[PDB]
């Protein structure tokens, strides 16, 4: 395009380190200033 | 908790360094910590299909 | 070395804030078009066989000269982050 680079969103190895947590069973979760959640997966975690 | 503060100062020494160790989990699990019993399964996670394609 | 360096080391507390502006200046330089400028009047950045970095060449430089002038304005939590995008993109076209 002639754009900088779209570094941010999330990390590769963060949620494939969430997931691959989470296959054994260990509940991984990500927090924000104050302790609250904090979606990490992009607006696809909804079921 | 309580029997394990008992078990841990009342008794004399070469004993209550097991019960220490003991109280340790307990207070890991009663702390900011969840409840024992998701510590066996009867739920298995699959890990996704790409991630072990 | 690159144009005046000491002088951008001598305007600010942090090594690092330096390249942070700078970067987040290139940025906006590019983003909002690139008459986000605040010097281009007659003598600024340039190049070869024509002659135009007057349109689009490398985005930093042009962070670095304005820097270098007292025209730019840096500072922790000068603005609101959401209404500076929405006057940048309202001020200037160029999509």
């Amino acid at each position: 395009k002639g754009e900088d680079v779209p570094e941010p969103s999330v990390p590769e190895s963060f949620r494939v380190l969430v997931k691959e947590l989470q296959a054994l069973a260990l509940d991984v979760q990500t927090l924000d200033e104050k302790d609250n959640p904090v979606d990490i997966f992009e607006g696809l975690a909804s079921k | 908790e309580k029997e394990l503060l008992e078990e841990m100062k009342h008794p004399s020494r070469a004993r209550r360094a097991k019960a220490r160790k003991r109280l340790e989990v307990v207070r890991a699990f009663l702390d900011s910590g969840n409840r024992p019993e998701w510590m066996i399964l009867e739920a298995v996670p699959v890990l996704p299909p790409d991630l072990r394609p | 070395a690159e144009p005046g360096i000491d002088k951008l080391f001598g305007m600010v507390d942090s090594k690092y804030r330096l390249t942070v502006v700078v970067a987040k200046r290139a940025q906006q330089l590019l983003r909002h078009g690139f008459k986000n400028t605040v010097l281009e009047p007659e003598e600024r950045p340039k190049m070869q066989t024509l002659e135009g970095l007057f349109d689009d060449p490398n985005a930093e430089t042009w962070a670095m000269k304005e820097l270098l002038t007292g025209r730019l304005v840096f500072g922790e939590n000068l603005v609101p982050e959401d209404r500076l995008q929405k006057e940048m993109e309202r001020i200037y076209p160029g999509e």
